[PDB]
């Protein structure tokens, strides 16, 4: 959270936190209620927007499902999805957090190799990250889906 | 690095003045194209892997040696290092513009680019050729979003140009 | 013995190509030809 | 030239690499190679890639 | 020179990015007492946990002699 | 460290679930609390070496501790004492403002105990200092967070203990 | 500047700029206009505050102006003032960048050895900023004194 | 020295490519410039010797810098201080002219610190000399014009910063 | 003590004490009945020494006594004299060891930072310690009072 | 580094022989003079930093290097001048004990002129500084280890130079 | 570490009251005795290789460790042996030199003992070469200096048991 | 010598020399004299001593001069009286020095690679080195010759 970067960047200064680390903190405490509010409409709508997601990328990348893809059994099919359904939780930890750091230590770091040692095409997974993202911009009102845009903007980045 | 207000308020402290009038209005200049500039930021974050694949797509055709033998990206290997430069540019670039000034630009990209590609053999014009082609679709895309205020993104491309470029004339 | 003569016996002539121009002046290329 | 007091607890154990390495730095073996011999800046600049 | 003999384990937390050699997080160290602050305030900012400490060299409550 | 906002993050991350009201309530309590404990750490911030004074004047001087024979008797010792004090309050300050005492039990208590215990440290006398510390802090802030931030420092006396 | 802060911090990571960086960005920029009242209020003022400033230190430690005291003396006094504009000066700056690293850049480091060479009591240097604080807090509204407490607060730290 | 028609066909030219609409936009945006560029240049021109004779009036004139032990106390310091602001306005003129800085990197902040260090010139005081000269010819020519004549002057101070 | 810095000096080294460290040590050894006899003067007239020592700070600077001083009261005089006694027992260490290692290490080392949290002025402590020097010049003879005064001042500097 | 028994060592080595009559002349003059040479070296000890601070006072303060645009003008910079200050005094003081001015060229001149260079530090206005410390250490230490004391200071204002 | 004058201060210190005869006839008896442990770590330092080399010879060679299967077969071993004793012989002269044991109790005995049961070094046979080394230094140094080097070679020979 | 290692350390640790250092090179200083005697002694006895240790060194070892000895034939055997010639005037430095960093610094570091280059014995030449001390013991009294003894066995020691 802003707060453990704050109070991280003080330690390594071995200083309090100074009066711009505060603001911050306090616009985040602020924002906590628009927080509150993108991690309730994610988790209570995220089954559509997970199906619409996964259909789209599909039919975008009819490869995976199709012959001499990554998607032949029912088994993997479920593992794409509840990839999708973590990716999003992890998303709104991070949009609830008001940082990237949640998204960096729980899914994010080293997930290049992470899917390298399961032959899941980065690439791939980068399309699906991006239709997941539209899927719940669309699905989110104009300022919610600006203010949660820029976090799945950046687990793109850093996917590739 | 220096920011357009940490660049203002060192001029100033230079002379060891207060902010007067004309500081004010710099500030007040920057503090309302801060809008602008962080929509341009978040803008080139969402698409920036895509802009310089494609500006790397556009360059070799411009100069097409740089993939063929003799040319600077012939391996895969020297082709991720060109990418990988042309997304530093890119990343220094967006940072440039959040921040209203090239000082963070010069201390971090340009005060030893030409030492170093000179070093590596690396030509010195074709760099900035693919700079400007970035610079081109940056803009092209600003214009196609609904960013009212764009004129700011040619000023960092620019100035990498105008510094890490020959003085032909 | 004097097989190890590598760098002290006489040396081995490489060829090197003359450079010509590349895909940078196709369209040079092209007015070459339609000027043909 | 050497420092084997350094060398045997090092080779047993007792002081790992790093603590070798701050206890070689200062000795006065390195002091009079590259701290003695040059200006405070250019024995810092030298320390680093030390 | 009284000295700490401390048993502490430092996993990294950049080798996934970095793609560094792995190295025995776990060592026992002999540090001296003037260094030994800024040892453990390390450690403990690199997130590893110490396990032992002890001093290995001087006697408790010294006033003169430190060296 | 391991901020309070992010307790529940984690907790929903390892039980593989998403925050729910019985969480969010506590998340929301947290953002509530945030003024006041934003407000407490600039406090202690400004006011850091008199607190630390204030309580070491009120528990160690003119104690046995700082009488020849106790381990705070030489200036060197003295010294460590106070730098001892100074980084209790400092990272006090930080538990009290990510809302958890994480950041205690890993930066502060890793390996503290021990390291006393091999020095010879009093742990009474390191047990009344920090209740010195607290006392002057409660002072300074206000009962509404000097609770708060005595509940810390009764973690950190427990740790030591 | 607390743009400066986010955009070194992100280069650290060697990526491109965090949602919470940006948050804290645009923050920064809405704030920017009460950053420039408070600035401008504290420039208008700047000889006022001064003078009420160096009016209250000088009634309450005699002794620093008294004969045998650092400032003792006409000139002392005028150099004494003139460490104290230079002070609200640097105030102004930490004011506008919305943070305090102007404020050590230019006068906050090595201090303690400058004011030690040149024979001042520091506590006595705090003393004269914490006045300095409260005559400015006491022309401007509860948030803006507050939003300046912070520059004083630090500058009072980093003398004592 | 680089003014902005020869920067922009320099940029161009080093690409080898040519001028493109955003060339000519730059080109026409500095010819709309060009009149208010060279008002401010031809009136500077005329009032060349009286916008020094201001600043130093403002700035040095009856200080210890004039007075004896000064560097500007000699009569041939003090013109060779008058020579020097006559330098930084005549090239002040000539970036205003070019919309460009890159005289005063070539020709007037190249080795000027260390030739003001071995001189024994105080750099604080030609900065405030500098600032006068700023100021008089921002009164004299305007505020639009008296900002970008101060551009210039400013990149002069900074660069003896 | 030399004996221990010699020794500290030839084990860092990795060999045995070279016949220059060796002859010093041996004039250390045959200097030590001097050092012992000045250790004995000292000793003996502590309490005097020590109470013109404080008379002279008192004289020199009354702020310390007078209100709002550190040293205000009969329980902070007691304090300020416990000081000066414990100085002068360091300063009677470091003369026996023949080198200023035990003052250093006894109440030498972190002693700006005591006074600075005790408020006690580090100044005030070096005059002190000065007056105490010049009496003890006054009382011992010329030799012995100039091998003290080499500890004298080097604790006066260290206070400085 | 060397002292004034390693020189004349070397010297008499270098050429092969052993030492002779003048060599061990040289010799006792330095024996001689050591007594001399530590009570001053005493002296600057106890008074470095009044040495600094009086000499700082006697040159720099108040000129055109403190005002806003000086070399001597943020905190940092003037703790910067200060440290040098102390470089050379102390540096000065360790030639004086070892009779030779070979610390001074191999730890602060081989490349120093070239750092302020770098810097922009007014070398000539470091030497003045010199100058006054070089005054001040004569005062308080007398003519016969003052002007010993000075052979070195100006020893580093020529190598400064 | 602590030699006789510092463990003295030490010891008043912790009581912290100033030097008394009941010390003070220690430091005399220090003092005495400085000049013959002096010549015996002269004498130490001179004939150190020839008293390893007898010690060995007398006490360790034509054994079953030099033997191939013991712990000295090995040249690598061999040499780690001699490296052992004549560690032992210095800072058993400078336990001698300090007039105290704390040299050999803390950079000697730190983890001797624990050393020599991990690895295997049979820790019998270094006593009778200890002891061998003792009774050579005794019936080379002189029958007083002898024992005061049998002190603290007893005193290492015991740590090790 | 001692007045140039106290300064290395002053200088390592960055700080002026201790009095505890002073008051040793006041010491060493004062006591030259007879260390300048033992100087003039052994300069005066250069020849003579070089020639009775040679011839001593060559009776108690004939291989050296023997057929296939390192010394055999004339220029060889001229060659190591030169180098006894050597070690003499190394050995006079150190005495006349009172330290033996000059000896070490110039004919002892890297004395064993040189010497096994060379395919000399280096156990002859310490033989050698203690024949000339014992020439120089002879011809020198009693105090003196230990004390030149000292730095002939350090030499010695150090050779093997
Ligand atoms: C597809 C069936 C075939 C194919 C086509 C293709 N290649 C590129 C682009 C590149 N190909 C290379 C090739 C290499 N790099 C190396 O280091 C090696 C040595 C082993 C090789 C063979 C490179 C460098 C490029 C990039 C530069 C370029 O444009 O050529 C394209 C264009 C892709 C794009 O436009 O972005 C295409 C269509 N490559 C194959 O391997 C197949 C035989
Ligand atoms: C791509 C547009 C062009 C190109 C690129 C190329 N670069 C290298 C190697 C390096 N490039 C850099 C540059 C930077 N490092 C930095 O830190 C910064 C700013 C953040 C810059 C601009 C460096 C330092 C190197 C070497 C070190 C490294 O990469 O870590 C290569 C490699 C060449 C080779 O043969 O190895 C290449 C190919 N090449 C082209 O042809 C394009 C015009
Ligand atoms: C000789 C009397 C006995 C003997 C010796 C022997 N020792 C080792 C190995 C080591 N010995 C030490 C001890 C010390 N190192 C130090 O620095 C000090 C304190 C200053 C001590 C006491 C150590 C640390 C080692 C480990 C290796 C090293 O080089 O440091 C060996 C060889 C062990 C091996 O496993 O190879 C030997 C043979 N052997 C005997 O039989 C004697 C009784
Ligand atoms: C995988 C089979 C199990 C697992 C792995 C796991 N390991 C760590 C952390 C570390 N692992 C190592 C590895 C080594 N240390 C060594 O000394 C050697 C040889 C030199 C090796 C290979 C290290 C060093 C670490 C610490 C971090 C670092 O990279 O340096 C973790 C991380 C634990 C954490 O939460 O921090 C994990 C997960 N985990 C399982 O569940 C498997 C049974
Ligand atoms: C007298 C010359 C100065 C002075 C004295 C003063 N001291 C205190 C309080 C303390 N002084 C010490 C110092 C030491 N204790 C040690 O053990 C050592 C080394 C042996 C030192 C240097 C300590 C620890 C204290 C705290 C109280 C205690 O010992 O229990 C005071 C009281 C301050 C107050 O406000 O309580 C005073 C007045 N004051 C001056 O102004 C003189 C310069
Ligand atoms: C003061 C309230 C008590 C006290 C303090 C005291 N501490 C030391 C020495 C050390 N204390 C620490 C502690 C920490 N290091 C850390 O990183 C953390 C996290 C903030 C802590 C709490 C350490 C590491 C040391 C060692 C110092 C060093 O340089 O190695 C001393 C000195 C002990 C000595 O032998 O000199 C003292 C006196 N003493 C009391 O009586 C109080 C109860
Ligand atoms: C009187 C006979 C004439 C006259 C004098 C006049 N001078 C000034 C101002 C200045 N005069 C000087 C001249 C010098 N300074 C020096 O150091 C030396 C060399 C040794 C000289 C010759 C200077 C530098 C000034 C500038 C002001 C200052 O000294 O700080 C004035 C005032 C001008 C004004 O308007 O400020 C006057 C009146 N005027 C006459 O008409 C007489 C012929
Ligand atoms: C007033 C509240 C206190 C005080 C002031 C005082 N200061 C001086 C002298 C100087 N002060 C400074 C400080 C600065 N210069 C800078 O550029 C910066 C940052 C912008 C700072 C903080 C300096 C450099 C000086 C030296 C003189 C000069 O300005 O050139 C004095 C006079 C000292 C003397 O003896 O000359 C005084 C009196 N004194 C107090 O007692 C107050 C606590
Ligand atoms: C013969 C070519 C040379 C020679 C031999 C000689 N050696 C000794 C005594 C010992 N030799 C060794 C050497 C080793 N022992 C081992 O286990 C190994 C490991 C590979 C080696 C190299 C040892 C340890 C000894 C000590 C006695 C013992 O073995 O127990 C002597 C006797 C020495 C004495 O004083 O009695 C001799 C004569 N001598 C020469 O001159 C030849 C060049």
């Amino acid at each position: 959270s802003v707060v453990s970067q704050v109070i991280l960047q003080a330690d390594d200064q071995l200083r309090y936190p100074t009066s711009g680390e505060l603001k911050g903190i306090q616009a985040f405490l602020t924002t906590g209620a628009q927080r509150i509010r993108i991690a309730e409409t994610l988790a209570e709508n995220e089954k559509k927007i997970v199906d619409q997601a996964q259909k789209q990328l599909f039919k975008k990348h009819p490869e995976y499902r199709a012959p001499g893809g990554n998607a032949y059994g029912q088994r993997q099919y479920n593992q794409c999805l509840r990839d999708y359904g973590w990716y999003l939780r992890l998303v709104t930890y991070g949009v609830l957090a008001g940082n990237k750091e949640p998204i960096e230590t729980t899914g994010l770091i080293g997930v290049k190799e992470m899917y390298n040692s399961l032959n899941v095409p980065v690439p791939g997974m980068v399309d699906a990250v991006t239709v997941l993202k539209d899927a719940a911009l669309g699905l989110l009102s104009a300022e919610d889906a600006n203010e949660t845009a820029p976090y799945f903007d950046y687990i793109i980045q850093f996917m590739s | 690095m220096r920011d357009a207000v940490t660049t203002l308020i060192k001029n100033y402290d230079l002379t060891g003045r207060y902010l007067d009038r004309n500081a004010m209005d710099e500030l007040k200049a920057y503090f309302e194209s801060g809008s602008a500039r962080i929509a341009a930021a978040a803008m080139i974050n969402a698409n920036s892997a895509t802009i310089v694949k494609r500006a790397a797509a556009q360059l070799f055709e411009e100069i097409p040696e740089l993939i063929r033998p003799s040319g600077n990206a012939y391996t895969t290997r020297r082709f991720s290092a060109c990418l990988r430069d042309m997304d530093y540019y890119l990343r220094y670039a967006s940072y440039a513009l959040i921040a209203a000034d090239n000082n963070v630009l010069d201390e971090r990209v340009l005060q030893g680019l030409r030492e170093t590609y000179n070093s590596l053999g690396v030509p010195i014009g074709p760099t900035v050729r693919g700079i400007q082609i970035m610079k081109e679709m940056i803009e092209a895309m600003a214009e196609d979003s609904s960013l009212n205020s764009t004129d700011f993104i040619a000023s960092p491309f620019d100035h990498m140009t105008r510094e890490l470029s020959e003085l032909s004339v | 013995p004097s097989q190890v003569a590598f760098a002290s016996g006489d040396p081995i002539p490489q060829n090197v190509a003359r450079r010509t121009p590349g895909p940078s002046l196709n369209r040079f290329k092209e007015m070459a030809r339609q000027v043909k | 030239q050497s420092i084997s007091y350094l060398e045997s607890q090092v080779r047993n154990g007792d002081i790992s690499m790093k603590e070798f390495v701050r206890r070689l730095a200062k000795s006065p073996l390195y002091r009079k190679q590259f701290f003695e011999p040059f200006i405070n800046s250019r024995a810092l600049e030298l320390a680093f890639r030390h | 020179m009284r000295m700490f003999r401390i048993t502490a384990c430092v996993p990294s937390q950049t080798r996934i990015r970095t793609q560094r050699e792995l190295q025995n997080t776990y060592f026992t160290k002999l540090v001296p007492y003037d260094n030994w602050f800024r040892e453990q305030q390390r450690i403990m900012k690199m997130g590893g946990k110490i396990v032992k400490v002890e001093l290995a060299t001087g006697r408790p409550g010294t006033n003169a002699g430190l060296a | 460290m391991q901020d309070a906002i992010t307790a529940v993050i984690n907790s929903a991350d390892v039980q593989g679930k998403y925050l729910d009201g019985a969480a969010m309530d506590k998340l929301k309590s947290y953002f509530a609390s945030g003024e006041l404990r934003v407000r407490a750490a600039s406090v202690i911030s400004a006011n850091a070496a008199t607190i630390v004074k204030e309580a070491v004047a009120k528990s160690l001087l003119y104690s046995d501790v700082t009488r020849p024979g106790g381990n705070m008797y030489t200036t060197r010792r003295y010294a460590a004492c106070i730098r001892d004090l100074d980084y209790y309050l400092r990272y006090a300050t930080y538990a009290m403002l990510a809302g958890d005492a994480s950041i205690l039990d890993e930066r502060v208590l890793n390996g503290l105990k021990e390291t006393y215990n091999s020095l010879g440290v009093p742990i009474s006398s390191t047990v009344q200092a920090i209740q010195a510390i607290k006392e002057v802090t409660a002072s300074l802030v206000g009962a509404d967070a000097g609770k708060e931030m005595g509940v810390y420092l009764d973690y950190i006396c427990s740790g030591l203990s | 500047s607390i743009v400066t802060k986010s955009i070194v911090n992100a280069d650290a990571e060697a990526r491109y700029l965090s949602p919470g960086e940006l948050d804290r960005i645009k923050a920064f920029v809405t704030g920017g206009a009460a950053r420039l009242r408070i600035a401008e209020t504290l420039t208008g003022s700047r000889e006022t505050i001064v003078k009420q400033a160096g009016d209250r230190l000088f009634q309450k430690r005699p002794d620093i102006v008294s004969p045998g005291g650092n400032a003792y003396g006409e000139e002392m006094t005028a150099t004494c003032l003139r460490d104290m504009d230079y002070y609200l000066r640097l105030v102004t700056y930490g004011v506008v960048s919305g943070d305090v690293t102007p404020i050590e850049e230019i006068g906050l480091v090595g201090v303690r050895e400058m004011y030690r060479s040149l024979g001042t009591p520091i506590e006595a240097v705090a003393q004269s900023v914490r006045e300095m604080k409260e005559v400015a807090s006491g022309l401007m509204s509860s948030d803006d004194a507050a939003e300046a407490s912070a520059y004083f607060d630090f500058v009072i730290g980093k003398m004592s």
